[PDB]
């Protein structure tokens, strides 16, 4: 079952289709090469240890519960609206009251009575697409994988791979 | 926790963490400072700049 | 003396685990 | 088209309105 | 050029 503590996968990043580029083992850290003593393996796999614990932590705390690693689109709801909100713009002129004045012979270039227009307005409707990249690192804090590849082919990351689609379960590079 | 991940690495190898002085055992800190003047051991040790 | 002088009888506090003494 | 001649919108700009101050 | 900064330990 358990083949070590691993070391987390690192997910990528890209322009977005709501993939997150698969992920790989994280291979700019220590803790599974050689040279040191025999005295450093609760010292150096306390650390790796640690590592992954706070990993744990992380994810369950920040991330929103999907039943994919990568579900290829996030609903409207949860891609986090960072939309403007409301605003007033007060109208310059009366055009209903400041010209008949005109059709009285007057020519233009606040003095007519104290009529002003307030106008309020409102912004776009919600978008569902890829996660923004503020919320990416919410989304993928790095998974820590305890049993690397056992039990059937079904309940393997497979959203691991940066060639796979999960909305047509084949891998596909045109390669 | 909710903590870098990368902080127990740094903390272990001085990347980040807390100076070598408080990093150290007290009566370590008080042999350097008192042989300072003919036997530095203040270059064999890291402080960590962040 | 054709001089200046400038805010000196306060220093860089900081400490070595962060550039910056913070501010509240 | 076959047309020489422009419609009308039959309806001036903005339909949505603002309170007087 | 210039690299790190001062890693002694100030006595």
């Amino acid at each position: 079952m358990s083949k070590e503590i691993p070391t987390p996968y690192m997910w990528s990043y890209q322009p977005q289709m709501g993939l997150a580029a698969g992920a790989a083992q994280d291979y700019s850290t220590r803790m599974n090469w050689l040279s040191a003593g025999p005295a450093m393996i609760s010292r150096v796999n306390d650390i790796r240890a640690h590592r992954n614990q706070i990993l744990l932590e992380q994810s369950a705390l920040t991330a929103t519960p999907r039943n994919h690693l990568n579900p290829r689109n996030w609903p409207a709801a949860l891609v986090y609206q960072e939309i403007p909100q409301p605003t007033t713009v007060l109208l310059p002129r009366d055009a209903q009251a400041e010209v008949q004045l005109t059709n009285s012979g007057v020519q233009l270039a606040f003095t007519p009575r104290q009529a002003v227009l307030t106008l309020e307005s409102s912004s776009s409707q919600p978008r569902s697409g890829g996660i923004g990249t503020l919320q990416f690192v919410e989304e993928f804090t790095p998974s820590v994988y305890f049993n690397p590849f056992s039990g059937s082919p079904g309940h393997y990351p497979d959203e691991f791979i940066p060639n796979f689609d999960a909305i047509s379960e084949s891998v596909d590079g045109y390669d | 926790m909710a903590t870098p991940s990368m902080l127990p690495q740094w903390a272990y190898m001085h990347i980040a963490g807390q100076d070598a002085s408080e990093y150290l055992s007290p009566g370590l800190v008080q042999f350097a400072r008192a042989t300072d003047t003919y036997f530095s051991l203040g270059n064999k040790f890291r402080n960590p700049t962040v | 003396d054709i001089n200046f002088s400038s805010l000196a009888p306060r220093h860089g506090t900081r400490p070595f685990m962060g550039t910056w003494s913070d501010i509240g």
